[PDB]
């Protein structure tokens, strides 16, 4: 995968490697998933999330 | 902002409201607990630095809810390549001299990595700009928060399509009919992008001749081209006297 095409997969951010290799990272106050890909909050106010509306559909 | 709607409170958790003497001067965006950013030309006629407040958790300027936070402001910096009473280079890091504390009113905006940024933020269509501003041009500010979604535009399209000098630090969004911009009052303001279920920093509100000016887009900082310059900052130590400049790139 690369990370110019569909953000390599990654739901956040995505760094290229040598080969026909890529690795997905998440921001601060998350964490990635054994799927390689999806990021989880690790904190109760993680950024660019909005409380009112996760609790909403919580 | 003209054309909007009210932001439910607490729907635009990471939004600023900056104050000088108690008066509106700019919005701003949280990024973490100590930081905001904002647009370089919002300080270009401050005398008293000790007289700047940042609100974090605002919503209606009329009353006090108790989920407001309001912070001093310890340091203002800004790129060596602005000139004040220009365009080009419209941002300011700004720390507050204690944390915010993070609640359901109080979250910060995520700072996007560059290559994110540029490879894939840029390439979503619309994106949400709020503030407290002008209602319409030559109008009265508003009480309650708003928000409008815009699109962006390829500069190239911007140019065509206007009837300026858009550099590779900024990007237009918004149209051309004069019916829905941001304006006075919300400068320095976020311009946040959604992508799979989180909100980004891709912009800030800049510039526009005028407001919702037939044949003209809002002009926004292309945050993007400041990332890796925010970062080093916010690794470093304060320095004594409020404004710094600092070396762009
Ligand atoms: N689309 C769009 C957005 C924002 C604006 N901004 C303005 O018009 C404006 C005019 N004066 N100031 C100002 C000067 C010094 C300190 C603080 C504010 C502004 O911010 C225009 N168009
Ligand atoms: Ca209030
Ligand atoms: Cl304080
Ligand atoms: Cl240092
Ligand atoms: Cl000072």
């Amino acid at each position: 995968l690369i990370c110019v095409n569909e953000n390599g997969g990654c739901e956040q951010y995505c760094s290229d490697h040598t080969g026909t290799k890529r690795s997905c990272r998440c921001h601060e106050g998350y964490s990635l998933l054994a799927d390689g890909v999806s990021c989880t909050p690790t904190v109760e106010y993680p950024c660019g999330k909005i409380p009112i509306l996760e609790k909403r559909n919580a | 902002i003209v054309g909007g709607k009210v932001c439910p409170k607490g729907e635009c958790p990471w939004q600023v409201l900056l104050l000088v003497n108690g008066a509106q001067l700019c919005g701003g965006t949280l990024i973490n607990t100590i930081w905001v950013v904002s647009a370089a030309h919002c300080f270009d006629k401050i005398k008293n630095w000790r007289n700047l407040i940042a609100v974090l958790g605002e919503h209606d300027l009329s009353e006090h809810d108790g989920d407001e936070q309001s912070r001093r402001v310890a340091q203002v910096i800004i790129p060596s390549t602005y000139v004040p009473g220009t365009t080009n280079h419209d941002i300011a890091l700004l720390r507050l001299h204690q944390p915010v504390v993070l609640t359901d009113h109080v979250v910060p905006l995520c700072l996007p990595e560059r290559t994110f940024s540029e490879r894939t933020l840029a390439f979503v269509r619309f994106s949400l700009v709020s503030g407290w501003g002008q209602l319409l041009d030559r109008g009265a500010t508003a009480l309650e928060l708003m928000v409008l979604n815009v699109p962006r535009l390829m500069t190239q399209d911007c140019l065509q399509q206007s009837r300026p000098n858009i550099t590779e630090y900024m990007f237009c969004a918004g149209y051309s009919d004069g019916s829905k911009d941001s304006c006075k009052g919300d400068s320095g303001g976020p311009h946040a992008t959604h992508y799979r279920g989180t909100w980004y920093l891709t912009g800030i509100v800049s510039w526009g001749q005028g407001c919702a000016t037939v044949g003209h887009f809002g002009v926004y900082t292309r945050v993007s081209q400041y990332i890796e310059w925010l970062q080093k900052l916010m690794r470093s130590e304060p320095r004594p006297g409020v404004l710094l400049r600092a070396p762009f790139p």
